[PDB]
Order: C-alpha cells, then structure tokens, then sequence
C-alpha cells in the first residue's frame, strides 16, 4: 500500500466536505430556479458541478494510493430559506472547507506526498474563488439593496 | 461486499475477526473499526456477527 | 401547498434511492478504472450521470409541488469487491428501486397526480433498461467465462 | 359512432376552457403591450398561442371520435385591470382548467380511451407549467417589489 | 379617452365579426381534414389564420384609442354539413362582414379618424378577396361537377 | 422470471395480431402495385413496415420479461379482391386489434407493469391513426365516386 | 392466366420457405441481442431482412404470372436454445431451402419460364452465401473454442 | 377586474349585462354583497 494512512484520512475528509457542498449547492440552485431567480440558479448549478469535479479527482487519488473513497458518510447540509441566508450558508460551509484543506496540505508536506499536496492546493484556489464570489454577493446586497440585487438575478446571462 | 465503507471492512473480514477470537460485535468493532464513523453499517455488521457465531455452533 | 403529502413522501423516497445509486455507481466506475477495466468504468460512469439527471427531475418536481426535497439522507451503498459482485450489487439496488417506483406510481394514480406518475414511469423505464444491462452482463460472464468477459472490458469503445 | 359520449362531453368541456384561455391571454398580452410592458406582452402572447394549439388537438380528437366540436359557447373571461390582477386572473383560470382535466382523465381511464387520456395528460402537463410560471411571477412581485418587477418586463 | 365612442363601437363590431369567422373557418378546416379533403382543409386553415391577424390589428387599434376590446361576445357560427354548404356558409358570413366594414368606414371618414379608416379598408380588401375565392369555388362545383371538385381537393399542394 | 405470465400472454396476443397485419398489408400493397394503383400500394407498404416495427418492440419486451415471443402462430389473413373490400378488410382487422390492445392495457395496469402499458398505448395510438386513415378512404370513395378515387391513386406522391 | 400452374406452386413453395426463415432469423436475432451477443444479433437481423426482400420479389413475380401469393401458410420454425444450436437450425433450414430452389429451377427450365428461373437462381446464390457463413461460424467455434467465439460476437462492428 | 367586458364595467364600478349577458350572474352576485 503506497499511501500514507493519514493522507488518505485527510483526502477522505476533503471528499466528505465536497459531498456536502455538491448537495447543498444543487438544492440551492433548484430553489433559486423555482423562485424565478434564474441567474442565481445557474451560477449555483455551476458551483455544484465544480464540486463534483473536485470530488472525482479526490476519489481517483484515494484509489491510486490504495485507500477506499468514502462516499457513504454525508455530513450536515446547511440549507437556507431565502437568498441572503443561502449565500451565508454557502459561505459558512466554504470557510470550514478551506480550514480542512490547509490542514490536509500541512500533513501531505510532512510526509512528502507532494502530488496530493498539489491537488489540494488546486482545490483550495477554487474554494477561495468561491469565497470571493460569496462575499461579493453579500456586499452587493448591501450596496444596491436586496430588491435590486434580486431583480438583477431574475434573468439568466 | 464492503459492510463498512468508512473503515473499509468486508463481510469476510468480520468473519475472520471472529475466527481469530472476537466474541461479539463490540469486540469485532475494536478489532476492525467497523461502524465507528457514520454508523450506518452497524445493523448489517451485527447481522454478520450473529450469523457467524451461530454457524460456529 | 398544492402537492399531495404522500406523493411528496414517495418522490423523496425515489430521490433517496437515486442518491444512493449515484454514489454507488460513481465509486464502482472509478474502481473499474483503477483496475484498468475502462469499458466497465465508462459504462458505469454514464449510469451514475443518468441517476443524477433523474434526481434533478425529482428535486424539480418536489419543489413545484411545494415539498422539501431531501438530499440529506443517504442510505447504504452496496459496494462490491470484484466485478461479478459489483454488478450483482447494482442489480440488487435496482430491484429495490423499481419496487419503490411501482408503489409510488400506484399512489400518484390514486390521487390523480398524472404528471408525477408520468415522470416516475419515465424513470422506471430507464431503471428497467439498467436491469436489462446488468442481467445481460452477468449472463455473459457465464457464457464467455470471467477471464474473457473482463478482457473484453479492458479497452474503451 | 366510435367515441364514448361522456368522453366527447369531457373533451368539449376542456376545449371550452382552452377557448376562454385563448381570448383572455390574448387580450392580456395586448394590454401589456399597450402599457409598454413588452416582455409580459410577448410571454402572454405565447401562452395564448399554446392554448390555441391544445384547442386544435382537442378539435381533431373530437372529430375522430365522431363527436361535434363546440366552438360556439364561450365562457366568462377573467380580465384584470393591472398586472398583479391579470396574473391572478390567469392563475384562477388555470386552477379551474386543471381540475377539469383530471376529471376528464379519470373518465377516459374508466372507459379505456387511453389515447384520449394521453392527449389530456400532455395538456395537463403544459397547464401545470403555466401554473408554475404564474406562481413564480406573483412571488417575484413580492421578492423584488412591484416597481422593479414591472421595470424588468418593459423590454424584450 | 382619445378615441371617438362610435368608432370604437364599430371596431368592436368588426372585431366581433372576425371572432366568428376565426372559429367558423377553423372548424370547417378540421372537418375537411377529417374527411380527407386536405387541400380545402389547408386553404380554410389559412383563412382562419388571416382572420386572427385582422382581429389582432383591431384589438391593438381599440386599445390605442383607449377603448376596451370585446373578446367576450361571440355571435352565431354558421357551420355547414357538407362542402357546398360550408362554402356557402363562409360566403354568407363574408357578405355580412363587408356590409359592416363599409358602415364603419363611412363613420371613420365623418369623424376624421383616417388611420382607422385605412385599417378597415385593408381588412375589407382581404374580405373581398375571400368572397372572390368562395364565389369561384361555388362556380367550379357547377363547372367540373361535385365529384371532380372534391377529388381535386383531396391532396395538398 | 420477472415477467407476469398473463402480461406475456397479452403481449404475445398483440404480437400475433401484428403478424397477421404485416402479411395482410404487404399482400394488399403488392396487389395495388400490380393493378397500377401505386399511391395505394406505397401507402399500404408503409402500413406493413409500421406493423413490423411494432412487432419488433413487442418481441424485445417479451424477451426482456423472460417470455418466449410467439412467431409461429399466424392467424387468419383477411384478403380483399378489390380496393373497397381490401380497405374494409384492413379496417375489420384493426378493430379487432384495438380491442385486444385495450384488454392488454387493463391487465398491465392491474399488475403494475407500467412500461408494458406505455408500449401498448403507443401501439394503440398508431392503430387508431390507421383506423382514421381507413375510414377516411372509405368516406372518400362515397364522396368523389369510386372511379375518381381510384384515378387519384394511380400515381405516387 | 399467363403463368404455368406448377411454376406458381413452386414459387409459393419457395415463398413459404422464405416466410419461415424471416421469422426464425428475426427471433434468433432478438434472442442474441437479449443475451448481449450483439454482433450475432446484428448479422442475423440482416439475414432476416434479406429473406424479406426475396419474399417481396417472389410475391411480385407470382402476381405478374396471375397466381395467388400464399402468405397464410407458415411452416415450422426451428428455434435453438443456444448459439451453436441456433446456427445449426439456420443451416438445416437453408439446406431444405436450396433443395427446393433447385427443383423449382428444373421445372422453370422445362416450361421455358426463363425469367422465373433467373429470379430463383439469384435467390439460390444468396442462400448458398448464407450456407457458407453458417458452416464458417460452426467451424470457427471448433477452431477458436466456444467461449472465444462468443466473446468475439459480444460487440458490434 | 372587469365584471362586464361588453360594457367595460369593473367590480369597483359596481361598488352592465345589457349586451351578451354572460356576466349577469357575476354582476348580480357582486351586487348581492
Ligand atoms: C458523489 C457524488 C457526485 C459526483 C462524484 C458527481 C460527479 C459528476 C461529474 C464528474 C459530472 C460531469 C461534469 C462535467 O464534466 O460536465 C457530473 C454531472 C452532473 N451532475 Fe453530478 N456528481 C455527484 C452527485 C450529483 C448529485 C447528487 C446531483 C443532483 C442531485 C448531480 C447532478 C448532476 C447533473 C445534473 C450533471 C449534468 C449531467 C448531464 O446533463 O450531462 N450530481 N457529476
Ligand atoms: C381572439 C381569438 C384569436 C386570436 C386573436 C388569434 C390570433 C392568432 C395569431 C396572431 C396567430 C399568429 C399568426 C401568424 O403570425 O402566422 C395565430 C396562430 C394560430 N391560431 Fe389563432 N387566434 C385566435 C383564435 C384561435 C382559435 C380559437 C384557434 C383554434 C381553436 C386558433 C388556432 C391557431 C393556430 C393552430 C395557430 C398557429 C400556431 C402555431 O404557430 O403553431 N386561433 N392566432
Ligand atoms: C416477424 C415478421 C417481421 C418482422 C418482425 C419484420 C421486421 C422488419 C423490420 C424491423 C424492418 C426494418 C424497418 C425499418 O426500420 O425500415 C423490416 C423491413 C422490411 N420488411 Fe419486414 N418484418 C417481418 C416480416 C416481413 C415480411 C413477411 C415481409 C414480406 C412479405 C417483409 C417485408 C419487408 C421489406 C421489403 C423491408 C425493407 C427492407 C429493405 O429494403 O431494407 N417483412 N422488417
Ligand atoms: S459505513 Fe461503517 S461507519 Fe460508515
Ligand atoms: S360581458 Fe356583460 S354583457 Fe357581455
Ligand atoms: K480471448
Ligand atoms: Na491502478
Ligand atoms: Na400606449
Ligand atoms: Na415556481
Ligand atoms: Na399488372
Ligand atoms: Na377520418
Ligand atoms: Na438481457
């Protein structure tokens, strides 16, 4: 078995985080579409797809390292009731995800699994870009007002 | 089949732990880690333990 | 709330089955790729994707009926240890899925939700096609022998 | 005469409902255009067209079953005076339409007219999507405010 | 309101006539299709569509003039039971329609609503073309005999 | 064996009906061509092909359900001697076929074989469209006279 | 009636053989598809289609000669239970078919129906090519072994 | 909303039926309230 056991635990932890995000973002997307906020719905749909792609890369790496990917343990989804609360739920989730990614990276570095580190760093860059998006949307709600913010997200690009 | 995906425990590995001296599910769990994470497998793992101990008679 | 409460429960039950199948097929796919059985890996990836599309349609229908789609509850995956066991695990899952779909359709008809019935019947047709594929594969293992069967699934189409 | 008499009565009733909707939606469309809400005008025009196509299929089915399509009796249009009321008027009409579709389908099933059932099922799916659209708009008025909502429908 | 009250009544009267024609022609079209006289069916379908387009222009004009278009009052459809009766029914309808158009034009002229007059004149020209068509068909029945006439209208194109 | 035995009997009964129609329509087509009524011959050829396609779908469904498709029992062909009698023979056959389809559907519904029901419903729609064609042709013989009707079917579209 | 009565009997006899082969090959094709032997299924489908085309030409020739094509009598199908038996069943059928074709040709020559002879000789050539294919397949089973032979026919060309 | 389209009478104007009469029942109701 070529894989370090704690590296595999860390990868499975990040994978578990991605699985929560997949489902949370997908449900939020479909809620925004049901409400007629199609621009938000489309954007959130693409966030969910992106997490699916990260999950796939984690699953493949775990198997290469001779571990078993954990697709069974699904943690708590943070579902909002309205647009602002949904954005904040996505942000709370991402802040927990990035903390775990950083710890995973520390450990990879310590045991010299430089390829797993590089994978996790790429995921981290993407998650930080998501945090940038989320903080921006919450800022815009304050700058343009909620009613305008929502109006601007009725129609798709 | 994998009985416990979190800890990678198969039905044969549960039998093996029993053959090697485990006498109960709690002992199998200490030996293998089965059902120590999400817990969703616990009832299936218990069933395998039960069937195995029963066949050992 | 326009939706029948028991219809929504049935749709969530079918959703829960689809969510199990997504993860089970995705993991089986990646296991087959890891072993170099790329044709099985590719076929199983597409089965996973098809379950994802069914789940989407279910989530959309539940929202229209004003129920709460349940993406939080993830039942037990049946993950096999070799190709023959994995195929049988998929087949076991699919027989349970089709039984639940038939029961959901009965209830839709009873409360006159003909559009929900039609959606479920479409899903049922797809799951029956999957059952056909699985029984066929298990039969081919017997007819051509396991080594030949696996050989024929090393290279993608 | 191959058609069941009650099936033909049901099909004529659904046709009656579509004929009301055609006229109501067409008038609402042209009122929205008059007011310069052209995106609502265009959307509503397509709803009207869609009802016309359903009416066509009902007429064809009634004739095949050797019934007499009734295009003479036009029921009551629900015409609103402002955008919010026009949307609610369309919604009230649709709630009645779908109730009648379900009853027609029950009857077709009972007398084994499975093809008439499937025609009605397809119509019902379309009318349910229209309900989805209507509830969504009424909800947007609440979420973005009436002035923004109308502003968003000035331009196609 | 900017419009003359009697102009608006006249336009609503013409609109009322177009609404009868739309339904009468549409039903005649589908009866002819049902009988396999597809060329008659297609021609009558286009006559129905042309009346719809006239109705649309009247509705728009009535709204510009600040009147209320009347789509509620539907007068008597003249439905025939065979080809000869249906054509004569359409002709009977058109003769009444053109009489009302001329009376409406007289009034628009008197109150200087020259744009409404021009719209009505355009409809009138179309209705007179339809009269020509109908008189021609009735004349062809006499010239070629009913059986040949119907034969000539079985196939489209 | 996943299939309900009476469902399989019903499918084999519909299949038996399609096999009669295939042969009856094919022979009628070739008789019309021999007589120089090429438009009828072509149309009837396409009716035969359509029944072949229905037969194929029935055969595939029976095998999926683990039954044995019955291609051995061929019932009575209703062959006409002249154009009108041939059309009526096709109509008599279709009226028996649609009665059987409806009974099959009742039974599928009762045992919850919703996919077989949907297959049979599609076949039924097609057969009813054939009945519409047949009744139309017989009506046209009366409206335009037999000699004109036949003339109109000498030359292909 | 321009045709020799015994020629017409011979043509109907060949037609009857073609009609048996159509159904036997079609069922064998669909059985092979059900089992996942798609290359055999596809090849056998095309054999069925080719028999359909021969039957057509026979029906056309019988009509020209003013006889009555017989599509009512369907003799016994030889349906096998496994690939080797199915191939042998097709071969048994084809040996009977070619014997009848040779006897039909003899009689055509005797009564100077050289065009009917030419048609039969063309069919004979096609049936001999089918015999070649069948003997080849049965020989390949011996040379490469049954498991390999079946493996090679899982995937279509 | 318009209670009578023929005459352009809204429910608020009531708070008619002379032309086609399809609205009479509704107007009579708005009145009986
Ligand atoms: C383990 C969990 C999952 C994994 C690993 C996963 C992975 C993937 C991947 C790799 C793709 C292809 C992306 C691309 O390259 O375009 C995809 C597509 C998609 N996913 Fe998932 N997915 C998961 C769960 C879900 C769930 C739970 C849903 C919905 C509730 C979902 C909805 C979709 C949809 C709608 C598509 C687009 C499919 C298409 O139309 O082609 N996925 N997924
Ligand atoms: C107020 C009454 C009506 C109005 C104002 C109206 C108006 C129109 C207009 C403007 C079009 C588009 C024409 C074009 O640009 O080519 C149209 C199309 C059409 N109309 Fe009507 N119409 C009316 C009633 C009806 C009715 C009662 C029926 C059938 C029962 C009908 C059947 C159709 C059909 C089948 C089309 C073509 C739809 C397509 O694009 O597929 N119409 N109508
Ligand atoms: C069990 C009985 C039969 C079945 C299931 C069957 C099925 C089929 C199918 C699936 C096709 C392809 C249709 C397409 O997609 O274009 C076909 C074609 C055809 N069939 Fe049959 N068929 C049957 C019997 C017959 C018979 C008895 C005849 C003539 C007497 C016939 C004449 C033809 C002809 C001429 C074609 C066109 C072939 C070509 O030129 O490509 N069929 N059939
Ligand atoms: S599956 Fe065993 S603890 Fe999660
Ligand atoms: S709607 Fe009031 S009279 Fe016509
Ligand atoms: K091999
Ligand atoms: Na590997
Ligand atoms: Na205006
Ligand atoms: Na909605
Ligand atoms: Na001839
Ligand atoms: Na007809
Ligand atoms: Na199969």
């Amino acid at each position: 078995m070529k894989g370090d056991k704690k590296v595999i635990q860390h990868l499975n932890k990040i994978l578990g985080n991605e699985l929560i995000a997949i489902n949370q973002y997908f449900l939020h997307s479909r809620m925004w579409n049901d409400w007629g906020l199609k621009r938000l719905g489309a954007h959130e749909y693409h966030e969910s797809i992106d997490e699916m792609k990260h999950a796939d890369k984690l699953i493949e790496r775990i198997l290469f390292l001779e571990g078993l990917p954990n697709l069974q343990d699904l943690g708590k989804l943070l579902i909002g009731e309205n647009t602002q609360e949904m954005l904040q739920c996505d942000l709370n989730l991402e802040l927990k995800a990035t903390k775990d990614l950083r710890e995973a990276i520390v450990h990879c570095e310590q045991v010299h699994d430089y390829v797993s580190r590089d994978l996790l760093k790429d995921i981290l860059e993407s998650e930080e870009e998501h945090i940038d998006y989320l903080e921006t949307q919450l800022g815009l709600i304050q700058k343009v007002g909620l009613e305008n913010y929502l109006q601007s997200h009725m129609h798709e690009d | 089949m994998y009985v416990c995906l979190c800890q990678g425990v198969t039905d044969n590995q549960i039998r093996d732990a029993i053959y090697e001296g485990c006498c109960s599910y709690r002992e199998v769990r200490e030996a293998t880690g089965v059902g120590t994470q999400c817990g969703k497998c616990a009832s299936l793992a218990k069933q395998v333990v039960r069937e195995t101990l029963n066949d050992l008679q």
